């Protein structure tokens, strides 16, 4: 029956076959490899049938949400109201840590070429707008020039592989801002305005880009719907806990021996991770001091949480963190904790779009209370005002990007309260 | 017949489909605070200061944009509605200077009012606060920026009502500043009215500076005679003396806009 | 068909130019659908 | 300096000459094609990147410029140039060095890496070189973390640096050559250093695994 343990993944179930960019990445390499294979097939099977695959597979947004892709993608699964519909591929990846999906478009610029053609089928669009950071330019060259190639093989365009569909790709370039990885602030920069995000409930599949339905999909969830439409959502659902189904994409980087980003079964040990891919920690599994799982925005946890969590969206969320974008980034004893995260602070000051309030002048603030925390200039009393503070930016803001501001602080005074009350007393006895 | 049945605070009203939690709670006699959202302008969404609860939901939902949904109860009093309230006023005064003695909004100044009725009564916050340079658009409208807070009322309506896109949003994050970018003069024939709909004293009559505070004003409810519209006024006068033209709404004839001449 | 899966096979993007990426969108203009109208120049019109 | 404010210099005011080439209105029109008919303000961005790219900053005539082709208004422009950072409205050198210093690449030892330009250069963080070459700044996550530390010049990536490649790289630009992007060590993109760790074993063909039907 069901599986106990997880990980061990074997290279005959990897969808990343090119993730290290040591095969031909244009159109010959990859179809070779088994992209743009039978994909007028699915087209002709029509939007419930890829719809269905997904919903099976249990697939989840890999953008740092972890919303169920399948049920997401339903919303556009309506008649047309005269209205274009397009689908927004989320390739900013701007996330610190994260750094997965700059391998598929470097590497595999033809799975979410193709991607984009059975997202915007199963959603009905009529075309798709890949949102690149500004900083891969040239990652961005070589997704135009596999787009290029797809179009003089006929793999999209006008009669799309023969399905008599029809769906352009289009790639927009952004301008370097962090915001802009949040959808609507995605949509709101394609149509040339600040990267402010939108207020909700009017939804991207109602009122999106221009105006009109459209999904916002990461380049991972993107990059992944043809293989399962092949290989089938039976055999995605195969592999991770239940709820957890699929292989992910990991960057372990920080104090580890060899930081890199690999592939690996969902739900694998995060011990197990660090140690068979990545050559463990720096100075062996007894320097750890803690591990940030999903990227900045996802809480630290210390080492003792380390030792038997899973990475999955429900263990990660039961050890009062989450999997985000699964970018692990290890630290190790001989760093300056408060300093590390102070600096995760800083940077979500600098990314802020200004728009609401809380986010605004509340990151603004935390970032000052965390630069005198360093110093140890504040007040035991203060680290209680900090937690307060935190928690009236998250829930209270337009987007997520505040929430992803107080998590890191919580998860500081949560595991390393002792850490931060030393730092202030020998600040104390020294600055009299 | 089309109509959707909704509760605030369990007191059932009756409202149209695509009404807002802040305009059902209207009809009740419940005003929502508020420093962004005006029923004029449109809906912005980012000063946050009208989240309040949905009884059964955890998210605090935004009472200016959520439109209303049937059998919701609007919890205008909860005490996660009122942590809210105490939380956004304490960001919007983290930064705000203390120049209410030599502020001409003092006594009518929303940012006051609604910090001593759903703000908290005491500071804890121990940094430096932000100080903008001033940014001249002319000889009717003083600027004095440090004390913006960011809502946009100007920018929707120098773009919407007036139709001249000049005022915008240069910067990002706690940088980021209302303005004109370029030096520029925000001449127009209805320009005196930013100073009404800015809730703070960033935007203020440049003619009527440091002459007289609002209490100590009569409020003579006259007409306007500068064109044949008219406009509904309010005359300040103090001790004998008229000391500012003011909007009075009439749905009909100028809403709560006058032009400059008027003013 | 030799598996030489020792060779970075991505050095393409060492020749890329500063109008790479304009030039490319300019040859894929004759490959585009014809775009949607909202039947109006602007929102301002 | 990180002003966003703009008061007219004689190097800078709306009568500066800027003007696209004959080629890149061939490229305007081609952007602009890229969006429905009636959004043509949905091209600002790639529009004044393409200003940019052509003269290396952005002059308030480059911002007017722009705003008159796409018919938008000028102080819509001004909020895009100010709110994303990689425009440059203020000139820079030939070389744009940016230096990651986020918590990924500040725990592999990023500040060496910066104290390394700043020395070799003879300038401060932000500052430029008196023969406008080079221009230092530090950035936010640039998306190489793994193959940290890392910096970014013009469109290209240098990363798993050290103090000492770091310093060649710049003797490379300041003659005359162009360094090739990618890792300073031994490995490739970001594969694990000390031998591959996954996807030993040859891809599979076209059709592998595929399903019944399909
Ligand atoms: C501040 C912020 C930054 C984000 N950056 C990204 C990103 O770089 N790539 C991405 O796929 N999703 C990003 N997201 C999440 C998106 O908003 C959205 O949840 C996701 O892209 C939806 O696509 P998915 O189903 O593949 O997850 C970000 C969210 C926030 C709040
Ligand atoms: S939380 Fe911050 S980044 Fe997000 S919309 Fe509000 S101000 Fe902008
Ligand atoms: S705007 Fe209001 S709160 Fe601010 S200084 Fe003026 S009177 Fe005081
Ligand atoms: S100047 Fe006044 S009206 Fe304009 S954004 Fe600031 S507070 Fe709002
Ligand atoms: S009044 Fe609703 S957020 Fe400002
Ligand atoms: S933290 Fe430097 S590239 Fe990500
Ligand atoms: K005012």
């Amino acid at each position: 029956p069901k599986k106990t343990s997880f990980g061990s993944l074997k290279d005959e179930d990897r969808i990343f076959t090119n993730l290290y960019g040591r095969h031909d990445w244009r159109l010959k390499g990859a179809q070779s490899r088994g992209d743009w294979y039978k994909t007028k097939e699915i087209l002709l099977k029509g939007p419930d049938w890829i719809l269905g695959e997904v919903k099976t597979s249990g697939l989840r947004g890999r953008g740092g949400a972890g919303f169920p892709t399948g049920l997401k993608w339903s919303f556009m699964n309506k008649p047309s109201d005269g209205r274009p519909k397009y689908l927004v591929v989320n390739a900013d990846e701007g996330e610190p840590g994260t750094c997965k999906d700059r391998e598929i478009i470097r590497h595999d610029p033809h799975k979410l070429v193709e991607g984009c053609l059975v997202g915007g089928r199963a959603m009905g669009a009529r075309a798709a707008y890949i949102y690149i950071r500004g900083e891969f330019y040239n990652e961005a060259s070589n997704l135009q020039v596999a787009i290029r190639e797809a179009y003089e093989a006929g793999l999209i365009g006008k009669n799309a592989c023969g399905s008599g569909y029809d769906f352009d790709v289009f790639v927009v370039r952004g301008a370097g801002a962090y915001i802009c990885g949040e959808e609507t602030a995605l949509i709101e920069s394609i149509e040339g305005k600040q990267g402010k995000p939108r207020l909700k409930p009017p939804f991207p599949a109602d009122v999106g880009v221009f105006g009109c339905p459209t999904t916002v999909a990461n380049v991972e969830t993107v990059a992944v719907s043809p293989t399962i439409c092949r290989r089938g959502g039976a055999w995605f659902a195969s592999f991770g806990r239940e709820r957890n189904s699929g292989t992910k994409l990991f960057n372990i980087s920080g104090h580890v021996n060899n930081p890199c980003t690999v592939e690996e079964e969902m739900s694998v040990p995060l011990k197990e991770l660090i140690e068979k891919h990545a050559g463990g920690v720096t100075g062996g599994w007894d320097n750890l001091l803690a591990v940030i799982p999903g990227g900045s925005s996802t809480p630290l946890i210390p080492k003792s949480v380390c030792e038997t969590v899973l990475m999955d969206f429900d263990a990660l969320i039961q050890a009062q963190t989450g999997l985000g974008t699964a970018a692990v980034i290890v630290m190790d004893r001989s760093t300056d904790i408060v300093k590390a995260i102070a600096r995760l602070i800083e940077f979500y000051k600098h990314e802020s779009c200004g728009q609401c309030t809380p986010c605004r002048e509340g990151v603004d603030w935390m970032n000052k209370v965390m630069a005198r925390f360093v110093r140890g200039d504040a007040r035991p009393a203060e680290i209680d005002s900090l937690w307060e503070i935190s928690k009236q930016i998250e829930g209270h803001t337009i987007c997520a990007l505040g929430d992803g501001a107080a998590w890191p602080v919580q998860g500081l005074i949560r595991h390393f309260r002792p850490e931060l009350e030393e730092r202030m007393q020998q600040f104390a006895q020294q600055h009299q | 017949s089309n109509l959707i049945e909704v509760f605030v605070d369990g007191q059932s009203v009756m409202v149209e489909p695509g009404t807002t939690v802040l305009q059902a709670c209207e009809k009740v006699g419940m005003q929502i605070p508020r420093f962004c959202y005006h029923e004029r302008l449109s809906v912005a969404g980012n000063c946050r200061m009208c989240l309040v609860e949905i009884e059964k939901a955890p998210k605090v939902v935004a009472a200016c944009a959520m439109p209303v949904m049937k059998g919701w109860n609007i919890l205008t009093n909860s005490e996660k509605t009122k942590k809210a309230r105490e939380g956004v006023m304490e960001f919007l005064l983290a930064n705000h200077p203390l120049d209410c003695p030599i502020c001409d909004q003092g006594g009518e100044c929303d940012l006051q009012d609604q910090s001593m009725m759903f703000g908290s009564d005491r500071s804890r916050f121990l940094e430096g606060k932000r100080a903008v340079e001033d940014k001249n658009i002319g000889p009717l409208v003083k600027t004095i920026m440090t004390r913006c807070i960011q809502c946009t009322r100007c920018i929707r309506f120098a773009s919407e009502i007036a139709g001249v896109d000049d005022l915008g949003t240069t910067g990002r994050g706690n940088d980021m500043q209302v303005g004109t970018y370029i030096e520029k003069m925000f001449m127009s024939e209805l320009s005196g009215n930013i100073i009404d709909i800015c809730p703070v004293g960033a935007l203020t009559s440049k003619p009527y500076a440091f002459t007289a505070r609002p209490w100590e004003t009569r409020k003579t409810e006259s007409i306007d005679v500068m064109d044949a519209v008219g406009s509904n006024i309010v005359v300040s006068t103090r001790t004998g003396e008229v000391m500012r033209i003011l909007p009075r709404m009439h749905e009909d004839i100028n809403e709560e806009w006058i032009s400059d001449k008027t003013r | 068909e030799p598996f030489d899966n020792t060779t970075y096979k991505n050095l393409q993007h060492h020749d890329y130019s500063t109008y790479t990426f304009l030039d490319l969108n300019l040859d894929l203009s004759k490959f585009r659908m014809p775009q949607p109208s909202s039947g109006r120049e602007s929102p301002r019109h | 300096g990180a002003l966003f404010v703009h008061r007219d210099t004689p190097e800078n005011n709306p009568e500066t000459p800027f003007d696209f080439t004959p080629e890149n209105y061939k490229r305007i029109e081609a952007i602009v094609k890229n969006y429905p008919e009636g959004h043509k303000a949905a091209a600002v961005l790639p529009v004044l990147d393409l200003a940019q790219r052509q003269n290396g900053w952005l002059p308030i005539s480059a911002m007017n410029k722009v705003a008159e082709i796409l018919q938008v208004p000028p102080m819509r422009v001004y909020e895009v140039a100010t709110f994303y950072t990689m425009y440059n409205r203020k000139p820079v050198g030939k070389y744009h060095i940016q230096v990651c210093t986020t918590t990924p690449c500040m725990l592999r030892n990023s500040d060496s890496i910066l104290e390394a330009i700043q020395k070799k250069l003879g300038i401060k963080v932000g500052e430029t070189t008196p023969d406008k070459l080079f221009t230092l700044i530090e950035v936010e996550c640039l998306g190489a973390c793994v193959n940290a530390p890392m910096v970014q010049i013009n469109d290209n990536y240098y990363e798993d640096l050290t103090p000492k490649d770091i310093e060649e790289i710049i003797d490379e630009l300041k003659a005359g050559k162009i360094p090739k992007p990618g890792p300073r060590s031994g490995r490739f993109s970001c594969e694990p250093a000390g031998g591959l760790t996954s996807l030993t074993e040859p891809p599979k063909g076209p059709g592998f695994g595929v399903q019944a039907g399909l």
